[PDB]
């Protein structure tokens, strides 16, 4: 139960990766929105979402794709606690 | 004796009295017939004896028996042949147990899967769940597993993981199952629990039922609406969730051959019932669509105006009709909706092979002649195929009915086979047809070619005349189709013309040669054929006069009872569009090149004008009001638009339609896509499939116009073909009406 941010230039920003099953893994960029950046940022502790990314802005990740189809509410404490497809219903590539 | 620590009155751990105490048994040596035995000797039922205790602990004091061996006729345990009491070496961790049943109490499920036919093995034997063991899992015994359960044959010992699965404690060991019984508690010496799976995983298995497909609505064999059951209920699909592979990997497992056409809309019928939201992701080269991963998706689906169909190549129907026994007769094919009787006077034991090779009953012994074996019911189809007899299908061989000579009034094809189903050369490369290119010969295991020295037309006749490609019209040489590779068989031919096949000529010997790879022979016959359409501004133009090459010379085809359908094929035989229309003659420019052939007609199967059946060729002079001019459809289309020229970009290629991924999707495409149409200067170029997704496969992606090109194929694309992308990030335009 981890979020981590990579390749941003800093640890408030950059690709988001979610560690479960064992592994880290990524998120898709379908219906990715301010909200779910906020939740993220909240997590984080690193405040207010500003830009929200996709199409691997900060690089393409590597290892299985975790979460598509995010539609965080923009209150929730932790990222998990979103609605979703569920863990590994993706129909994306990196 | 007496069962104890067990789920019933009839199951659990086995115990033995001697001298006033009870003791255990080693299950070492314990069958199957001991437990029947043990089953039977106490008053329960006797139908199903299984071997190790179920849920029990560990044994206490001293193991009383071991090695057993009753047979199953011994009433009793101890009547049977046994071991020094007390005197063995077991530990407490070996104890034997029985578990009987009326037989009506067992039952095994498949769970964690997409459907009743794929997941991991669960058990239910009394109430209390299980797995069974990996130790000794193959796709022999999970074939009994499957046949059980209502499914075809077992497939792959995995499964996709549509959901997870609850813990358990007892495991099913499982022995060599012989594979045709009926259940797999009939296999011999099956154990319930006990001993532990350590070292070993569950067992998993995915069957043949998990997404059967199947294919409805057409009138013709191999094409219809696509429809797959999973496992019980049946459902269409969506065109936006079938790919190329996809159709590829379905037409295989339905014996139908290869993809001709995807087709979207509702094009053989709307249906009825559930739409299925999975997206399929075939990488090719599988054998079953349920070996296929999928992706699903819990929001709606399509209507069903977007129902995908497949056509696919054999579209051939042949059987044999009349005669004594179902695997000899008269030959019959239908076409145009009419059955007729085929044309002996190019019909061989090759073909005969295969006519009752896709009968599946042996192989064809001789091929009668005349009425031996009846008359036709009335016109008589002048198809003629080419077989090489190694083809499980007629659909499968070359063939061609285009400008055919008539038969004569009687010569009508049969065959007769054997029966036994167990029963079991030139090729020309590089051409561009089959009747021309270069010269291949298959003599020791391996093909090689000919050397040009001494290489004329009296060599070419002979080549022509084995291949069944009527003359020779030009004998090339000098690699003129490409270098081949492998061995250099022959040289110094001197055939004389007249020969039957090539060995006969006073060649130099096999392997005797001084010759290159850059020295090849090939051939251009008298049935080779081509198509083009002519105009001023190019030869080979999308839209202008029709003209087939044959007997070494181009003609023109009469637009006699040319029918929608037969423009169709000839616009996607040149690779233009899916249709056409035909035009009153231009003003041009009109050469004096004659008429080859005319009354084309074209069913609906094959994609090439050489398959369609016409008259006879005829070299006639006749005027250019007769000619046939075509302007074949547009390649591009915008679908789904509030207006004519927005919305979204569709493409035509390969015989099927298919959208543009939007990775480099910008302004300067959208200007060539809506200067191509004719339509103003560019707006908008949209992404991520603003008006809806797409059809087919995805047959651009990074396209790179520079905003001047005249055409989406001028511009540079590092994709061709073949895309990383899904239907969910088609692009669109809008453009000024
Ligand atoms: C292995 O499996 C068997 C089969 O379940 C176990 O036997 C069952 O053990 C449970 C205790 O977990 C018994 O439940 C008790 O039943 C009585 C009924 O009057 C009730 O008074 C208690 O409150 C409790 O529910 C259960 O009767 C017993 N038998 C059956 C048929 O369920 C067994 O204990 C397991 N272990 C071994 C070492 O065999
Ligand atoms: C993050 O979002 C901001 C907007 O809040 C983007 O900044 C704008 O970028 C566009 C495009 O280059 C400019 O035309 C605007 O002038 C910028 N500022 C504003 C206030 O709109 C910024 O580019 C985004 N960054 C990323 C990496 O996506
Ligand atoms: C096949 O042979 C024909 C002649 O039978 C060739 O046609 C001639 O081609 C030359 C160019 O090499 C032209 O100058 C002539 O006008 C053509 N016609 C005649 C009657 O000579 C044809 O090129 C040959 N094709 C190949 C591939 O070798
Ligand atoms: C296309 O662009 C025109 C001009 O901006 C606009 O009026 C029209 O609504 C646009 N069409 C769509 C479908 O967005
Ligand atoms: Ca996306
Ligand atoms: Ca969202
Ligand atoms: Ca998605
Ligand atoms: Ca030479
Ligand atoms: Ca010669
Ligand atoms: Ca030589
Ligand atoms: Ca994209
Ligand atoms: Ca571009």
């Amino acid at each position: 139960g981890q979020l981590r941010l990579v390749n941003g230039g800093g640890r408030c920003a950059g690709r988001v990766e979610i560690y479960h099953e064992g592994s880290w893994g990524t998120i898709c960029d379908d219906s990715w929105d301010l909200s779910d950046a906020h939740v993220v940022c909240r997590q984080l502790g690193c405040g207010e979402a500003i830009n929200a990314t996709g199409s691997a802005h900060f690089g393409e990740g590597t290892g299985p794709i975790w979460l598509d189809e995010m539609k965080c509410n923009g209150k929730e404490s932790r990222i998990w606690q979103c609605h979703s497809h569920g863990w590994g219903q993706q129909n994306c590539r990196h | 004796l007496r069962l104890v620590d067990g789920v019933t009155e009839c199951s659990g751990r086995l115990e033995v009295r001697f001298q006033g105490e009870w003791g255990t048994i080693c299950d070492d040596g314990w069958d199957s017939y001991d437990a029947a035995v043990a089953c039977k000797q106490l008053g329960c039922p006797t139908a199903v004896t299984a071997i190790g205790r179920v849920n029990a602990s560990k044994g206490f004091g001293h193991i009383w028996l071991d090695s057993v061996s009753c047979q199953g006729h011994e009433p009793a345990i101890w009547q049977c042949k046994h071991h020094e009491w007390g005197k063995h070496y077991c530990n407490h961790n070996e104890d034997a147990g029985v578990t009987c049943s009326d037989g009506s109490d067992l039952e095994l499920r498949l769970r964690g899967g997409g459907s009743r036919c794929a997941g991991t093995v669960e058990v239910e034997i009394q109430r209390l769940l299980g797995k069974v063991c990996d130790r000794g899992w193959g796709l022999k015994e999970a074939d009994v597993v499957c046949r059980q359960l209502g499914c075809g044959s077992a497939l792959k010992t995995s499964y996709q993981v549509y959901s997870k699965i609850q813990a358990t404690n007892t495991w099913l060991f499982l022995s060599s199952c012989n594979g045709n019984e009926t259940s797999l508690w009939d296999c011999k010496n099956w154990q319930w629990g006990g001993l532990t799976c350590d070292h070993y995983e569950e067992a998993k298995i995915t069957c043949s039922a998990h997404r059967e497909p199947r294919l409805v609505g057409g009138d013709i064999p191999c094409s219809g609406r696509v429809e797959v059951k999973h496992g019980d209920t049946w459902g269409s699909i969506c065109d936006s969730d079938f790919s190329l592979e996809a159709a590829s990997v379905l037409c295989r497992e339905l014996q139908c051959g290869t993809v001709v056409s995807i087709l979207g809309g509702a094009h053989f019928g709307e249906g009825n019932g559930q739409i299925w939201a999975e997206e399929f992701q075939c990488e090719g080269h599988e054998s079953h669509l349920s070996l296929c991963p999928v992706a699903p998706r819990p929001e709606g689906t399509c209507s069903h105006s977007r129902d995908v169909g497949v056509v696919c190549s054999r579209y051939t129907e042949i059987r044999l009709v009349n005669g004594k026994t179902p695997c000899e007769g008269r030959v019959e094919l239908k076409t145009l909706g009419a059955w007729g009787s085929l044309c002996n006077s190019h019909w061989d034991i090759e073909d005969a092979h295969v006519l009752c090779q896709q009968l599946k009953c042996g192989v064809a012994l001789s091929t009668p002649g005349g009425a031996r074996f009846g008359k036709g019911n009335g016109q008589i189809w002048r198809h003629m195929f080419h077989c090489t007899g190694t083809e499980q299908h007629m659909g499968d061989c070359p063939v061609t009915a285009l400008g055919a000579s008539l038969c004569p009034s009687e010569q009508v094809a049969s065959v007769i086979c054997s029966g036994n189903q167990s029963q079991t050369q030139l090729r020309l490369v590089n051409g561009g047809g089959r009747c021309a290119g270069r010269v291949e010969i298959y003599h020791e295991g391996s093909w090689g070619t000919i050397c040009d020295d001494s290489w004329d037309l009296s060599d070419a006749h002979v080549v022509c005349r084995q291949l069944g490609c009527g003359e020779a019209i030009n004998a090339t040489g000098s690699a003129h189709f490409g270098e081949g590779t492998g061995p250099i068989w022959l040289d110094e031919m001197k055939c004389n013309g007249k020969e039957s096949r090539i060995w006969q000529c006073h060649s130099h010997g096999w392997g005797q040669q001084n010759c290159r790879h850059k020295e090849d022979a090939g051939v251009i016959c008298s049935e080779f054929m081509s198509l083009r359409l002519t105009s001023e501004a190019s030869r080979e133009a999308c839209a202008g006069r029709l003209e087939v090459f044959y007997n070494g010379a181009w003609g023109t085809v009469g637009k006699s009872s040319m029918s929608e359908t037969t423009v169709g094929v000839v616009c996607r035989q040149l690779g233009c569009a899916d249709k056409g229309k035909i035009n009153p003659a231009s003003l041009d420019k009109a050469m004096s090149i004659p008429m080859w052939v005319d009354n084309v007609q074209c069913p609906k199967g094959p994609d090439t004008l050489w398959q369609c059946p016409s008259s006879p060729w005829e070299k006639r002079l006749a005027s250019p009001s007769e000619e046939t001019w075509i302007t074949c459809d547009n390649k591009i289309r915008l679908q789904e638009g509030p207006t004519s020229c927005s919305g979204r970009v569709e493409i035509w290629h390969g015989g099927s339609w298919g959208t543009v991924c939007d990775d480099s999707w910008d302004l300067d495409d959208a200007q060539v896509v809506c200067q191509q149409l004719g339509c103003g200067p560019a707006l908008k170029a949209f992404k991520e499939a603003e008006f809806g997704q797409g059809t087919g496969p995805i047959w651009l992606n990074e396209v790179k116009c520079k905003g001047n090109e005249s055409s989406l194929w001028d511009c540079p694309a590092r994709r061709w073909g073949h895309s990383e992308c899904g239907h969910k990030e088609d692009a669109a335009v809008n453009c000024t009406d």
